[PDB]
């Protein structure tokens, strides 16, 4: 059968938008002390599933967990 | 007014020969022309089929 | 003292594998561990930073938790099983965990026992 | 009360579905106590196409793959059949979604692939369009195998061969166990009289191609007795040339 | 050195493009056409017009 | 369950069907 050339043109889609990595956030939940003591910077979820170990973001005024999707003031 | 001189010649792609195995020579080939047609026989209904027939 | 304490450990990490009990990484490793259904620790002695070492510590140090303390995190990528493998067996994707936690375990008679052992001759 | 008002009116908003910010009543079901109450009030058979891509969505990130799986066998899997069936090919959304129901494997087999295979009535056409979505999307060796163990004990049919090809030609290092159940599963048509399909030959085929390294003299020999019983005029001499030019393991 | 082996690549290629296709040139998206084509004109037929 | 096995080499995984 009769072939298509195929056309050339370029068009970059090489430059697309990822979101920002963001290295080592472990350190910024916890200020280990000298002696070795725990000390919790961010407000820990008291939700019905999500307790114990997962935080809430520190917003400019406001406090928010990232599971269950709670808000505070 | 018109007339090309070899216009299909030039215009058709040169495809180059695919290399086979060489072909048995003499009575080996006539050998092999006499197996392929007497000696292993397949059954068939009426025969419509032919030795080169393609599709 | 039948097997040794760099032996055991595997027969514990390959039953934790299986009974879906192994907490790797650094988040999975801390946020576990504070919720206490974790009960050991595991540690790379080659790191970065020393901050993480003292948290780690400290996180041992709180709940009363075993610390143990392996060389390489390289080689901890053989004993956790974070290595893609072939048909034949061979890794060819090289990434090895600094911290891995242990949750559950599995009822062994020899692993449990010689690691037992060595627990009880540390503390 | 009032709650059967608000998700009344979200009923005739996922029914003219298209895009855009869904209502947040929605976004919280697998949070709820009683979402199977909820969910029918919503009546999913009435969706649009587009909503049920965002309902999947919705289940297959909130966590808890029991729940993940009987939407996806109440809902959604009956949805799926219910279009192959009418339009002989599938909505865009609908396939998108299935694609994002693989975010929890366990509860995609257990509610996806399994459930259809095993119900007897599945199709030529349905096998081919949900298998292709298992080639596209990379699932972990655990669990692929898992489900490559229950089809090979499986009762045969022409679509179940469709979906065993298409996970070994994922081309994963295998589990022992596995390889005894699916030369088990071959070798239960060794003495079968009935006319078997070029697909259940392929699948032969891709099993031999790749994993002839893990293959003992006594399954080895067993293949070939096989195909000596099956035969192919196309297929069956490649799979004897791949058998006998095969290194173990 | 290793310039003109590339263009020799180069022109292998657009040899091929033009005994498989006679002389099939892609328009240019970017100038207009009508001014790339400036002095080009249409026959009806080859032989006769 | 089968009859025809492994035979030689290597165990790298136990895996978990049940
Ligand atoms: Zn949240």
């Amino acid at each position: 059968a009769k072939k298509r050339k195929k056309k050339s043109y370029t068009t970059p889609k090489k430059n697309k938008h990822k979101r920002k990595k963001v290295k080592l956030a472990v350190l910024k939940y916890y200020k280990v002390d000298e002696n070795g003591k725990i000390s919790r910077l961010r407000r820990e979820c008291p939700s019905d599933e999500c307790g114990a170990g997962v935080f809430m973001a520190s917003h400019f005024d406001r406090h928010y967990c990232g599971k269950c999707c709670l808000t505070y003031c | 007014s018109l007339a090309r001189a070899g216009k299909v010649r030039g215009q058709t792609p040169k495809v180059a020969k695919q290399e086979k195995k060489k072909k048995k020579t003499g009575r080996a080939k006539r050998r092999m022309q006499y197996n392929r047609r007497f000696v292993n026989v397949v059954p068939t209904f009426g025969k419509k089929k032919g030795p080169n027939a393609n599709s | 003292g039948v097997m040794d304490v760099n032996t055991a450990l595997q027969e514990v990490l390959k039953t934790a594998l299986i009974h879906d009990g192994l907490a790797r990484g650094i988040r999975e490793a801390a946020k576990a561990l504070d919720k206490r259904q974790a009960h050991l620790c595991v540690l790379a002695s080659n790191c970065d930073e020393p901050m993480y070492v003292k948290l780690v510590e400290a996180l041992c140090a709180e709940h009363q938790i075993n610390l143990i303390k392996v060389d390489d995190n390289k080689k901890l990528g053989e004993w956790v099983g974070l290595c893609k493998i072939d048909r034949e067996g061979k890794p060819r994707k090289v990434v090895g965990c600094s911290c891995v936690v242990v949750k559950d375990y599995g009822k062994e008679s020899q692993a449990k026992d010689v690691i037992e052992e060595y627990f009880k001759c540390k503390k | 009360p009032r709650v059967l008002e608000v998700y009344r009116g979200v009923r005739e908003v996922l029914s003219k579905y298209r895009s855009g910010k869904l209502p947040k009543a929605f976004k919280i079901i697998p949070a709820l106590s009683n979402w199977e109450q909820i969910l029918y009030v919503t009546e999913p058979e009435a969706w649009t196409a587009a909503a049920m891509y965002q309902a999947t969505r919705i289940f297959a990130s909130n966590l808890k793959e029991r729940m993940a799986q009987r939407f996806y066998n109440l809902v959604l899997l009956p949805r799926v059949r219910d279009d192959v069936a009418e339009y002989k090919r599938l909505n865009f959304h609908l396939y998108m979604a299935l694609k994002k129901a693989l975010f929890k494997p366990g509860a995609w087999f257990k509610g996806i692939l399994i459930p259809l295979c095993e119900s007897g009535t599945c199709t030529l056409r349905e096998a081919i369009i949900v298998g292709s979505i298992i080639t596209k999307c990379s699932i972990p060796v655990l669990h692929s195998s898992a489900a490559m163990l229950k089809i090979a004990e499986m009762e045969y049919s022409g679509a179940n061969s469709i979906f065993l090809r298409l996970l070994l030609d994922k081309k994963y290092a295998l589990p022992y166990r596995v390889l005894d159940a699916l030369v088990f599963h071959f070798l239960g048509f060794r003495t079968e009289k009935r006319e078997l399909p070029v697909l259940w030959h392929q699948c032969l085929l891709t099993l031999v191609q790749r994993y002839k390294a893990d293959l003992a003299t006594d399954q080895k020999e067993a293949l070939l007795e096989l195909l000596r019983l099956q035969p192919h005029p196309q297929l069956s001499p490649e799979i004897r040339r791949e058998l006998q030019s095969a290194v173990p393991r | 050195d290793e310039e003109a082996e590339a263009k020799m690549l180069e022109k292998y290629k657009q040899e091929r493009l033009e005994e498989m296709f006679p002389d099939e040139v892609d328009t240019p998206r970017d100038v207009a056409a009508r001014i790339r084509f400036q002095k080009y004109r249409g026959l009806k037929s080859f032989r006769t017009s | 369950s089968s009859v025809m096995r492994r035979n030689e080499q290597l165990t790298l995984h136990d895996e978990r069907f049940e």
